[PDB]
């Protein structure tokens, strides 16, 4: 999920710009929901999922927000001692204490019903047990009993005016995510927001710890501690998942690494890029990164200098002049199904081998299968969600900076072998097998091109829709699964506020009872596919100038 | 007046919400959301509380399983208690709303009830505060935050020891898994903080 944020300072004609793609994965119905909200001290237009009561994207005519995923280390195991005798109990505190438990009945269509019973202790719900070292598992969340009160931190930032009442909110969510600020005077800012534990001395978040009671949090860290900058000296907020500040700890997940390679930086490069940018340049650079290769970056250098002693002649030789002559921008042929560069298809194959002679060889079976993917993933529906540089990738590229990395080599995964040697052995491997299914002449490769889908079933992997409302999309496109973007203070305008948005397929999913569809259920989809969008209304005027129904209520409580 | 809620749909169709108290605000959302989302918010309910082998069968119960194993009811309605009625009519307002446009549909089902409920074979119940949070909850914090491989981690780190030895392991542990690598490009500069 990306942001990027553009302040006074960078931004051409307003003063700040808000750019945010979510990233969950792409549904039918749409993910998200449009909605404004006037009355009771709400005065705000955007879209949020599953129609949360507060819109975690939009604006509120005087500051505007969003979210992009935090990944902090917020949960922790507690490795609970069982008793073989005097059973649902756990030793804590030296005293063998009694766990809560709770019957569950699941009614089964068209089965026999099943029950079964969920066990917690003071550390969390128990995941698993081991009989055998008399061992159960509670996984601990730092939000546990903050969930309530962080839907409502997300409602009632909507009415904040500015950055000291929109902080009082930020205060409160409890759950790892960044949030994103923009106002009328062009200030920007970012919080990290999120309860932490205050961990005990010695504690490795990244493994288990005794729920004995010795290695029992502390509490948890106070706001102050949460990673914020207001007002950046850069001029300008970009977010693609990646570490908030210096010396942050990710999430303790073995497949998420906070390395030197990472895709925020096709981000950077564009904003630095022009001294100011518009909104249509901010807007632009949506359309760049969607398209962008994320390894040619990473190890063009190493290929180049591998390649730099070979003859003309030479086909490994040949491949990286390819890649050398590309911009890591994919777009479609004609025929809407290829790419016009086999760049990603080489990089692939080759990543792949490298993958399985260095990283996949030091990693004992089967845990070596956590370190192959090349990140090039994806079935015939194409990516689930967004690309990225695979973890195997991610520790490949501290190995060929060897020195220059601050990650000490504890083993060499090159295994004694210069690394020039391992890169031509896996460039050779990728010429035979290309070479094999396309032929000699590289110029007519025609390699296939990434898809979208617009699934059907949500992403728990439940029915949402009938299987017949699937979507598809000829390019993949790595963005959100909405975009909005706000302009504040235009130059080119009277408005004081400018906001865009787009929500596909459509607004509704209604289809009546006889087969007829809204009228509302697909009109964003073309929109989507083509970079477009669709204003954002706030005031009155606009909305009553723009209005295409009216339903009034007399309700009383 | 207090007891209206005006609603106004654009060109694309989006609601706008006018009301003058925090029920009748609520309220107008969750009947929007009723008429544009009935079977979508209907199959994340069930989604999210573990309840889709009821109406889908047999191939649901592991997931329904495992949804409810992930969390605490009780813990749930427990916050949802001490809430205060400003924050407590956010949440019933809305529920309210759904069950206003819930009420229409099933009562008049041969026009207004969302086509998939025939093809499921099945009907919209009416929600309460609890759901509407449950919705949040399952969907944003078990999506987003409920993140960990600790017992994995520990596994895979065992696997180092019997392979490299004892300190080895350890430090090709950290090699594949570091806990902080200074070179990842930062959101905030180091000027900064
Ligand atoms: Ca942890």
């Amino acid at each position: 999920s990306n942001m990027w944020v553009i302040g006074k300072s960078k931004a051409q004609d307003a003063k700040a710009i808000m750019v945010n793609g979510p990233q969950f994965g792409w549904y039918a119905p749409a993910y998200t929901y449009g909605i404004g909200l006037h009355g009771a001290g709400y005065d705000v237009t955007g879209n949020t999922p599953f129609a949360y009561p507060g819109l975690v994207f939009g604006h509120n005519g005087v500051i505007s927000w969003g979210s992009t995923a935090g990944f902090g280390d917020d949960v922790d195991i507690f490795a609970e001692r069982l008793s073989a005798e005097k059973p649902g109990y756990y030793l804590h505190n030296g005293k063998w204490v009694k766990m809560l438990s709770r019957e569950e009945t699941i009614t089964v269509k068209n089965g026999q019903a099943e029950t079964f019973t969920v066990w917690r202790t003071v550390h969390g719900n128990i995941l698993q047990t081991d009989q055998t070292t008399q061992t159960a598992y509670a996984k601990s969340r730092a939000w546990d009993g903050k969930e309530v009160a962080s839907l409502l931190a997300w409602t009632h930032q909507m009415k904040a005016k500015n950055w000291q009442e929109w902080t009082q909110q930020a205060a409160k969510q409890a759950l790892t995510i960044n949030w994103y600020y923009a106002d009328v005077n062009g200030n920007i800012g970012y919080v990290h927001t999120g309860a932490y534990p205050d961990r005990q001395s010695g504690h490795d978040p990244r493994l288990p710890v005794p729920g004995t009671g010795k290695w029992d949090w502390k509490g948890l860290l106070p706001f102050e501690m949460n990673p914020k900058v207001y007002n950046p000296q850069s001029g300008y907020i970009a977010n693609w998942n990646n570490s908030p500040q210096k010396d942050y700890p990710a999430s303790d997940l073995f497949a998420f690494l906070w390395g030197g390679a990472d895709r925020v930086t096709e981000i950077d490069r564009l904003l630095e890029q022009k001294p100011r940018l518009t909104a249509d340049q901010a807007w632009d650079v949506i359309r760049q990164t969607s398209r962008q290769d994320l390894n040619l970056r990473l190890f063009l250098p190493t290929l180049q200098a591998a390649t730099s002693g070979l003859t003309q002649s030479d086909p490994r030789r040949q491949l990286v002049e390819t890649l050398t002559r590309w911009d890591g921008i994919n777009l479609l042929n004609d025929d809407g199904k290829t790419w016009q560069q086999p760049g990603s298809a080489i990089l692939n194959v080759w990543l792949t081998s490298m993958l399985k002679r260095t990283v996949v060889a030091a990693v004992p079976m089967p845990f070596d299968k956590w370190y192959s993917a090349s990140g090039y993933e994806t079935t015939q529906d194409g990516p689930t969600g967004s690309l990225n540089i695979s973890v195997g990738a991610k520790i490949l590229y501290e190995a060929v900076q060897g020195d220059k990395s601050p990650i000490p080599q504890a083993v060499d995964l090159f295994a004694g072998k210069p690394q020039q040697e391992v890169v031509l052995a896996a460039l050779e491997d990728t010429w035979e097998t290309l070479s094999k299914r396309y032929g000699n002449n590289v110029s007519n490769w025609k390699t296939p091109a990434m898809a979208l889908t617009f699934r059907a079933n949500n992403f728990f992997g439940v029915p949402q829709a009938a299987a017949e409302e699937t979507r598809h999309q000829a390019e993949y496109q790595n963005r959100g699964t909405e975009n909005d973007m706000i302009v504040f203070s235009p130059t080119t305008s009277d408005r004081p506020v400018l906001a865009w948005d787009v929500v596909a397929p459509g607004q509704s999913g209604f289809i009546a009872p006889d087969g007829t569809v809204d009228k509302h259920y697909e009109d964003q989809l073309k929109m989507y596919e083509n970079f477009g969008r669709k204003s954002l209304w706030l005031t009155k005027q606009d909305v009553e100038a723009h209005k295409e129904s009216q339903e009034v209520l007399h309700v009383q409580r | 007046s207090s007891s209206e809620i005006k609603i106004v749909r654009d060109e694309y169709g989006m609601p706008h919400i006018y009301a003058n108290d925090t029920w009748h605000l609520f309220y107008g959302y969750g009947y929007v959301v009723a008429q544009d989302r009935l079977f979508q918010m209907e199959m994340a309910r069930r989604s999210t509380q573990g309840t889709v082998a009821e109406v889908l069968g047999k191939d649901f119960v592991k997931f329904d399983k495992d949804i409810r194993r992930n969390y605490w009811p009780d813990a749930i309605r427990a916050q949802i208690a001490a809430l205060s009625p400003e924050d407590m009519s956010i949440l019933q307002g809305y529920a309210d709303g759904m069950n206003a446009w819930i009420d229409k549909v099933n009562t008049n089902p041969e026009t207004l009830l969302p086509k998939q409920f025939n093809t499921f074979g099945f009907t919209p119940k009416r929600w309460e505060p609890f759901d509407v949070a449950m919705i949040f909850v399952g969907t944003m914090a078990n999506r987003f935050s409920d993140s960990t491989s600790e017992i994995d981690n520990l596994a895979l780190l065992t696997a180092l020891k019997d392979k490299y030895g004892v300190s080895q392991g350890m430090a090709v542990f950290n090699q594949l898994k570091w806990l902080v690598n200074p070179s990842a490009p930062t959101t905030i500069a180091v000027q900064e903080s």
